[PDB]
């Protein structure tokens, strides 16, 4: 099934490309380097069955970084409430939001 | 302000194509011990205007057996692609500055073949079909070798940006470093433009008019303009790639004059070659490209990868 | 919402896919695949992938040229079919267009799980990076790492290409 | 944005040229004028009949050789790595493999057109 | 026969030597420009941090104003279990601004030619 | 075909399978599948004729569709978790697509139609390769991703494979199609126990491979592809027909022969979980495979069919090429039951 | 040694293109292992500062690390100016 | 999941360096030679804390150092610096190579007036050391406590009791 030839010989045929937190050229980091690093360090050595339960928080944070579902949900809720408030006419939106802001370097 | 730049690029190119027709006719005439157009307009200077006016006031034909949509689409694609291929050329500043200009030219050039393919197929006549299949064979002959030559030459540029070629050749022309690649590239651009001795898609003696035998008036004139624009553009690309003019940032007019002169010299060389030689057989072009150019090109690609590492002469801009 | 450029390009991508998947005739199928390759190059370019988009466009242009030659040689008939010359092809094309439009309406006016998960829209600009660093292109560095990190990949790929040449010669030998 | 505008401008100019060509002059189309051209005599068969390709093997080999172009394009960037020995070894390995494939197809009469 | 080959080889060698000299000079120039960028980087990092924090604070105050009507909305609530800093998604910095700024922040660099 | 080229193609097939078996990266597993298919296509076409070309085309279409679904499942899994390592397959839709792609590669029902056709269209050596070596890579992947399997889907496909193998084999007079339907049923048995114990899957695969190798080698030794041509073998070499009869009885699963060992073991494993109805159904269905094996044994060894005159000439000549591993294969196919506990060495 | 000379002459007389291709490829293969400037190319590649050099925290026991960019410690590029 | 702590707007105010990129590039080498210590302190804080909210005072100090540097440059070599950065600013790529006379004049002025030496090639890219009283953060990732592993395998291996114990087999 799986003959771990790489582990037996210490060859590293393809392990260099399995994860995003592993030695990129010019030390360019992945967008979710810290989340994946934390999940991997949590789940290391305890097996898949235990990791699926005891590292659920780190994995949830990693998935949130990857796909950003809750962030878009929260942004959409804020935008919807703001649009309703302005339609009713009670919003009174600020100048910086409208592009009249005093930019800083 | 950008639309003004687009217009000031594309209208002068069309005028240059129109008068390149006259220049080619006169050069062929004087190399054939005759004169050429010298009646309509002084020294034939009004001949292109008369040709264009005649072609656009002539009835265009829609063949009964033809597929009309592709039949009309093909010349539009040809002319638009020919005009678009000019936008990343630095003279000394490009209209569009691309990180990978060379790859953009490669992709658009390999797209331009479908104009001939679809016009020949949609004409629904035998000579047009033969011309289109000859176009298929020609592309299969030249494409791989052209790409490898481009990569081998650009291994000294450091990137695929066309402007960097100006700084790469600040002191010496690239032809002094890669003249075998320059020769093979010149022959490959002759083949890529369907120019003699590789004008097989038209094949006047063999196929009457070949792929455009059913086209008349304005749609035919459009194919003509696209072809001559491709001639000038490919020679300008060769001039930028192998004979780099010196650019003074406070006087770009000098660079523009130098580059235009080199382009005109290469285009006149194209006309000279057409006037000088007979035509290949289209299997012989494939054999020349795959049995002589390809092995030498592979060896030279190996050499041009090894040489900068050997001499510690790697270019910048990873 | 911002200019809808990515959404328009992906819709044209799906339209070209429907064009060649209804299978009118390999000439028009090749045209549809070329259109899809162009819009896919545009989509990838809009995400910062210039090299990959240009490469895929070039490769599919060469492939479709070979396919055109093979269609002229071996996949022709007296009357080639277009999308409006046959009821099966037209029905498949219209069904694909309506399926795409229905899926777009479903995912745009509502936020429901079609097959995998839900989606609200907001334009693809939201999930971008705002990363501010570099004198190099990251995609270029990753692709160039094939010759220093991907030695195994280079070995298997080169062996596969040589084997493919031998294989096509063996298959077409005939006898 | 600028490239899209340039493409639109070029396509619009070509389309307007076609429109002018088809709407300005006088048209007199009849059946004999629009018949297919075969040098003055009516064609025997149809142009949609199968047309034999004598270089099909070369076309398939071109498909295979086109992907090595994509493999070798990143070499200018690959030449900037710290481990130049591995990169040079792998680039020469790929080019030698391509040359060996060309030699194999050449020696087995694969580049000869069918008769 | 011999003369032409010799002349071509000599031309190639002269070009190789000239290109070697020029490429080494260009490498030194690139190193100098990179060093200038390295010298300038810390100030850019400081201003970038201040810009990001200011945009986040403005968004926080505007959301606190907007979302007080609803019953069960904690203002400024995170979406992550971890309490460490997370880089903003840029839909969070430009979410309440005009589409011109959004376009410039998203496609500005890609479309600049 | 040149012997050098044939050796290179066989080595490339084996290298693709080995790359699937040793890889930790999903991309390398997919590459192994691609390389295996690319080298396998010409091997099926070694003896060129229209039937071989048809079989190769059908095989290519099936395997290319399966590989496209495989890659899409990999990409979906990457999208929902930025992981390339072959592991518990974090997404269920991707896992369903992966299971369907691997089942299509294996020829499990209802993606079973191509197996009898491809087996009938090729030579006996190509059939041996296709029905023995080509099962290793998909089964290895399935063993690696077994913990994330959905038992309902795999058990449904396994039961369907057993039923369809028996019913289809009941109708055949061509030996290659009989072997193909037998292969379908045995793949069903192999995949029925996979979610519970991969060691039992490996044991069943090994015993099936041994019996299939013995069967195909005996069929190559006596140049028979139909029942009627196999019914002549008794008048030329009765020892071959007797060994074939015992091997068929073993493939039928009768004790005390070795072919009884996997089913027995699998049944026991299924009763260690609850799983009572499914093993009973599986055994009662395997009775159909036993029936058509017994019919073949009736035709070839237990009765004597009429022969022809020219057979006398064949009496004067001996078999030139000899298979060195045939006796050991026959012995391992028949007399291995008493060494059953050695299966502990498989895990 | 004598038959191969005739073979080389015949190849030069019948297929000069292939002779030149093989000679160029062999030179490109074997020359880089015999050149002393390959390591110079490696050093030049390593001396290009793409990323920011993150300073190390002073624990008081690193006399080989400079306290300032102009300090005598640290690597030198003086070899590069003479190239 | 808890609320996010953000600094007030008043805390984010600081005197700004409002010179264009050409001006910054023209003085980049001397700026990195003179203001090295606060910049290195800020960068060490930034890479150790991994949080922009914890290195605000270091950023303010960096701005103050840059302001002092530019005030001195204005005080002693206004005109040569203006000529040099105008030369740099005309270029589309902002190239050092095309303006060496103006750079030479600016270098001479800064050397004579302030004793400033332009760094040599490869000096600004060195990895340096910085002395700080800021304690090294212990959990910059805000990591949770790691789960305990499965204990271990211990003891000597003995033959299986009564063999395989598989059905009727006695071995
Ligand atoms: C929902 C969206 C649907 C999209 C529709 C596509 C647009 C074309 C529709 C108009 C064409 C039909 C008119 C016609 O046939 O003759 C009319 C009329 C009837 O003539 P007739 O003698 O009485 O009878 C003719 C026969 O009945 C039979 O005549 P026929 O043999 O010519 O019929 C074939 C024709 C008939 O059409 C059909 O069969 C059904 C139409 C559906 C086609 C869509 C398939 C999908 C293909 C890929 C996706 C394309 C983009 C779609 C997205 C659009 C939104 C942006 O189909 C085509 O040829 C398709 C050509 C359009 C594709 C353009 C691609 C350009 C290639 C450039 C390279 C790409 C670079 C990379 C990117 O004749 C004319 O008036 C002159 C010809 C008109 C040609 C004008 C320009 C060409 C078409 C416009 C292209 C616009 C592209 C932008
Ligand atoms: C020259 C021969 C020689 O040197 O004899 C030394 C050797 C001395 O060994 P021993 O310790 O004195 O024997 C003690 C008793 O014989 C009794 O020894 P044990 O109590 O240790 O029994 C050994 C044990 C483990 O041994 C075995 O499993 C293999 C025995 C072969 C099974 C018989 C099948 C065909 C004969 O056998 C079993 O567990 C019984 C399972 C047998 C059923 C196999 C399943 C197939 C169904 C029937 C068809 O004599 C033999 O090996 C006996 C002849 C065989
Ligand atoms: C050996 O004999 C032959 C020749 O020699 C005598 C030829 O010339 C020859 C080539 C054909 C010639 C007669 C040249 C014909 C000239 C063209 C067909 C006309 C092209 C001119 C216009 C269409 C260009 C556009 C006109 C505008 C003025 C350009 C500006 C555009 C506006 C929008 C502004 C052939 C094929 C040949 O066989
Ligand atoms: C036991 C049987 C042996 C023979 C059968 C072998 C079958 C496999 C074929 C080749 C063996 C594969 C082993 C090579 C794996 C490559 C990786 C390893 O070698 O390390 C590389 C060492 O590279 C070396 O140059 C070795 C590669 C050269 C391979 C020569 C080609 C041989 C292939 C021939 C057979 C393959 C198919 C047939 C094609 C002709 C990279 O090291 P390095 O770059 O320091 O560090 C990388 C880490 N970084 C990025 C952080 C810096
Ligand atoms: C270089 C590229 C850019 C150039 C920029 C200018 C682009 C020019 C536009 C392109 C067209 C050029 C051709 C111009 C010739 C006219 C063609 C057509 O428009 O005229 C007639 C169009 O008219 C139609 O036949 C019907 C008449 C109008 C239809 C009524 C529609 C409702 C509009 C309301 C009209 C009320 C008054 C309008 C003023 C306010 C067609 O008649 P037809 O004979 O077949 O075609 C051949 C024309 N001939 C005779 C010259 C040879
Ligand atoms: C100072 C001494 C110089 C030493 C140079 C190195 C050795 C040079 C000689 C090596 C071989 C030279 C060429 C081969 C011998 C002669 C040619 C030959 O074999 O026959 C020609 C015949 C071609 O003629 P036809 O097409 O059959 O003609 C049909 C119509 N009558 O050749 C062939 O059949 C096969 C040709 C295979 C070409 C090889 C493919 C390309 C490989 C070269 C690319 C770069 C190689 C670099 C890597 C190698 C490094 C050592
Ligand atoms: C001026 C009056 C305008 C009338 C517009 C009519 C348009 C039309 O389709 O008519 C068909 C018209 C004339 O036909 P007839 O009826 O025979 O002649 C009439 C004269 N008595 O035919 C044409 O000329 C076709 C016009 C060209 C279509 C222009 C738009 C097509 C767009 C092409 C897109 C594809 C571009 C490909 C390149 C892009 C790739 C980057
Ligand atoms: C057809 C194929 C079109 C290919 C266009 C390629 C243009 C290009 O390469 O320039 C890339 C350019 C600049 O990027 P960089 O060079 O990497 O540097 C930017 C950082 N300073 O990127 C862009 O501007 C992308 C913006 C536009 C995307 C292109 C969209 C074109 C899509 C074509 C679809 C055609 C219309 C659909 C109908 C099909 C035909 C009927
Ligand atoms: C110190 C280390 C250096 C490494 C070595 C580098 C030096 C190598 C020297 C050799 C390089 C020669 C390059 C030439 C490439 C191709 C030459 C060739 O042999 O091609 C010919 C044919 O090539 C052609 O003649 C081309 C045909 C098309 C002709 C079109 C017009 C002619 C060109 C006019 C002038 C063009 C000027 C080129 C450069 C222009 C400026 C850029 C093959 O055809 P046959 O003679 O029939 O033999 C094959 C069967 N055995």
């Amino acid at each position: 099934p799986f003959f771990d030839v790489q582990k037996r010989l210490g060859l590293d045929l393809d392990r260099w490309m399995t994860i995003q937190s592993a030695e990129q050229p010019h030390k360019i980091p992945g967008r979710c380097h810290a989340f994946e690093k934390e999940w991997i360090e949590c789940a290391h050595g305890i097996g898949g069955i235990r990791a699926e339960k005891e590292c659920k928080i780190e994995f949830d944070d990693f998935v949130e970084c990857l796909l950003r579902q809750k962030t878009m949900k929260r942004l959409s809720a804020i935008k919807r409430q703001r649009d309703k408030l302005i339609k009713e006419g009670k919003y009174t939106p600020p100048p910086h939001h409208l592009g009249k802001e005093d930019p800083r370097p | 302000m950008f639309m003004i730049n687009i217009l000031s690029l594309i209208i002068p190119i069309l005028l240059a194509v129109a008068f390149l027709t006259l220049v080619e006719r006169k050069v062929l005439g004087y190399m054939q011990l005759r004169k050429g157009p010298n009646v309509v307009g002084p020294y034939g200077l009004l001949q292109p205007i008369a040709d264009a006016l005649k072609l656009f006031t002539k009835e265009p034909l829609r063949p009964a057996t033809s597929s009309i949509s592709m039949f009309i689409i093909a010349p539009i694609l040809a002319l638009s692609l020919a005009l678009t291929m000019w936008v990343p050329l630095p003279m000394p500043y490009p209209l569009i500055n691309m990180n990978l200009g060379v790859l953009f030219m490669l992709a658009m050039s390999s797209l331009a073949v479908y104009s001939i393919l679809w016009s020949g197929w949609a004409s629904n006549s035998k000579y047009a079909l033969i011309g289109a299949l000859r176009a298929v064979a020609q592309t299969i002959s030249y494409e791989v070798t052209l790409a490898i030559i481009l990569l081998s030459v650009l291994l000294m540029n450091g990137s695929y940006t066309l402007s960097t070629l100006i700084t790469t050749q600040e002191h010496i022309w690239m032809i002094f470093t890669s003249w075998p690649l320059a020769m093979m590239w010149f022959i490959s651009t002759l083949a890529e433009t369907n120019r003699a001795p590789f004008d097989l898609t038209e094949g006047e003696s063999e196929l009457v008019s070949g792929f455009n035998v059913e086209y008349a008036a304005g749609p035919f004139a459009m194919f003509f303009m696209a072809e001559y624009a491709n001639i000038i553009m490919m020679n300008a690309f060769t001039a930028i790639l192998f004979l780099g003019a010196s650019h003074d940032p406070h006087t770009p007019e000098l660079y523009t004059i130098n580059f235009v002169l080199k382009t005109l010299a290469l285009t006149i060389t194209f006309l000279w070659i057409r006037a000088s030689y007979p035509r290949f057989r289209y299997d012989q072009l494939m054999h020349l490209l795959w049995k002589s150019f390809l092995p030498l090109t592979l060896a030279l690609c190996m050499w041009h990868i090894s040489l900068p590492i050997m001499t510690a002469s790697i270019p910048p801009q990873s | 919402m911002t200019m809808y450029i990515a959404f328009i390009l992906s819709t044209i991508f799906v339209i070209g896919f429907v064009g060649f998947s209804s299978k009118p005739s390999p000439i028009y199928g090749g045209l549809g695949l070329i259109v899809s390759g162009g819009v896919g190059c545009g989509i990838v370019l809009n995400f910062g992938g210039s090299f990959l988009g240009l490469m895929v466009f070039l490769i599919y242009l060469g492939g479709m040229l070979v396919v055109f030659g093979y269609t002229t040689a071996m996949a022709t008939e007296m009357y080639p079919e277009v999308w409006v010359s046959n009821k099966t092809v037209f029905g498949a094309f219209v069904s694909g267009l309506m399926m795409e439009f229905c899926m777009v309406y479903y995912a745009l006016k509502e936020e429901e799980v079609e097959i995998i998960f839900k989606f609200n829209g907001l334009g693809d600009w939201v999930i971008y990076d705002t990363g501010d660093s570099g004198f190099f292109s990251e995609e270029a560095m990753g692709i160039a790492a094939l010759y220093s990190y991907g030695t195994w990949l280079v070995i298997v790929t080169g062996w596969s290409l040589l084997i493919g040449v031998v294989v096509i010669m063996e298959i077409t030998r005939g006898n | 944005m600028n490239i899209m505008l340039t493409l639109l401008t070029n396509v619009t100019l070509a389309s307007l040229l076609v429109l002018i060509a088809f709407w300005l002059p006088q048209l007199n189309a009849y059946s004999e004028k629009t018949s297919p051209y075969e040098c003055g005599f009516d064609p025997m068969g149809s142009a949609r009949l199968p047309f034999s390709m004598k270089f099909f093997l070369v076309a398939i080999t071109f498909l295979l050789f086109d992907l090595e172009i994509a493999l070798l394009l990143p070499l200018p960037w690959a030449s900037q790595t710290n481990n130049l020995k591995t990169m040079l070894t792998m680039a020469l390995f790929l080019l030698i493999l391509l040359a060996a494939s060309l030699a194999y197809e050449w020696t087995q009469k694969g580049l000869e057109w069918a008769e | 026969g011999y003369s032409m080959f010799a002349v071509g080889i000599g031309t190639l060698l002269f070009g190789y030597w000239s290109m070697m000299k020029w490429n080494r000079e260009r490498r030194r120039l690139q190193i100098e420009d990179f060093e200038a960028r390295i010298a300038l980087m810390p100030l850019f990092q400081a201003e970038k941090d201040r810009r990001v924090l200011q945009m986040l604070r403005e968004n926080l105050e505007e959301e606190a104003i907007i979302m007080k009507d609803v019953p069960d909305w904690k203002v400024g609530e995170s979406v992550f279990h971890t309490t460490r800093w997370v880089t903003p998604m840029m839909g969070e910095l430009y979410g309440l601004r005009t589409n011109e700024e959004i376009l410039s922040a998203t496609y500005g660099f890609i479309w600049y030619t | 075909m040149n012997p050098i080229i044939y050796t290179t193609l066989i080595m490339t097939v084996m290298s693709g399978t080995m790359l699937v078996m040793i890889s930790s990266h999903w991309l390398l597993i997919w590459i192994g599948f691609e390389m295996n298919l690319l080298a396998m296509i010409p091997v099926l076409m070694k003896n060129f004729n229209p039937r071989a070309t048809e079989a190769a085309t059908k095989y290519f279409l099936t395997q290319a569709t399966a590989s496209m679904m495989l890659m899409m499942a990999i990409i979906i899994n990457l999208l929902y978790s930025g992981q390339w390592t072959i592991t518990k397959m974090f997404n269920p839709v991707a896992m369903t697509m992966m299971t369907m792609a691997l089942a299509m590669k294996l020829g499990l029902s209802p993606f079973h139609f191509w197996v009898p056709e491809v087996t009938q269209g090729i030579s006996l050596q190509a059939g041996l390769l296709l029905l023995t070596w080509q099962k290793l890579a998909p089964l290895s992947v399935l063993c690696q991703i077994s913990q994330s399997i959905n038992p309902n889907l795999m058990l449904t496909m396994a039961m369907l494979s057993i039923l369809i193998g028996g019913w289809g084999g009941l109708n055949q007079t061509q030996l290659r199609k009989i072997m193909a339907y037998s292969s379908i049923a045995h793949m069903g048995w192999m995949t029925a126990v996979l979610p519970y114990n991969t060691t039992m899957t490996i044991l069943n695969l090994l015993i099936y491979i041994t019996m299939t190798l013995a069967m195909f080698m005996l069929l190559i030794h006596s140049s028979a592809t139909t029942t009627l041509s196999l019914s002549h073998t008794w008048n030329k070499m009765p020892v071959i027909t007797s060994l074939m009869m015992v091997t068929l009885l073993s493939m039928g699963g009768l004790p005390p022969l070795s072919g009884f060992m996997p089913k027995w073991m699998i049944i026991q494993e299924m009763t260690k979980n609850e799983s009572i109805i499914m093993p009973t159904l599986m055994a009662m269905t395997a009775l159909l495979n036993l029936y058509f094996y017994m019919r073949l044994a009736y035709s070839s060894s237990l009765t004597m069919f009429p022969s022809t005159n020219n057979m006398k000439m064949k009496w004067q000549f001996e078999h030139t090429k000899q298979m060195k591993l045939l006796p050991t294969m026959i012995v391992l196919s028949t007399l291995v039951l008493p060494m059953t506990p050695a299966l502990s060495s498989l895990n | 040694a004598g038959r191969i000379a005739s073979f080389l002459k015949n190849a030069w007389a019948k297929e000069p293109v292939l002779v030149a291709s093989f000679a160029i490829g062999g030179l490109a293969i074997i020359l880089p292992s015999l050149s002393p400037y390959t390591n110079y190319a490696i050093r030049i590649n390593r001396a290009t500062p793409y990323n920011y050099p993150v300073p190390l925290r002073d624990d008081g026991n690193m006399p080989d690390v400079p306290s300032h960019p102009q300090d005598p410690q640290g690597p030198s590029l003086e070899w590069l100016k003479n190239l | 999941p808890g609320i996010v702590e953000l600094p007030t707007l008043e805390d984010l105010k600081v005197q700004e360096v409002k010179v264009s990129s050409s001006v910054l590039k023209a003085a980049a080498h001397h700026y990195g030679a003179q203001c090295d210590k606060p910049n290195k302190e800020f960068m060490l804080c930034r890479w150790e804390e991994k949080d922009p909210r914890r290195c605000l005072e270091e950023g303010k100090l960096v701005n103050q150092c840059a302001l002092d540097f530019f005030r001195q440059i204005k005080r002693h070599c206004a005109e040569p610096f203006t000529e040099y950065w105008t030369c740099i600013d005309y270029s589309g790529l902002q190239l050092f190579r095309h303006c060496r006379k103006q750079q030479a004049k600016f270098d001479e002025c800064v050397l004579d007036k302030l004793g400033w030496v332009r760094p040599d090639l490869g000096e600004l890219s060195k990895v340096t050391k910085v002395k700080t009283d800021r304690p090294l953060p212990e959990n910059p990732y805000h990591s949770r406590a790691r789960p305990e592993p499965n204990p271990e395998a211990e003891g000597d291996l003995k033959p299986a009791k009564h063999g395989s114990r598989l059905f009727f087999w006695t071995m």
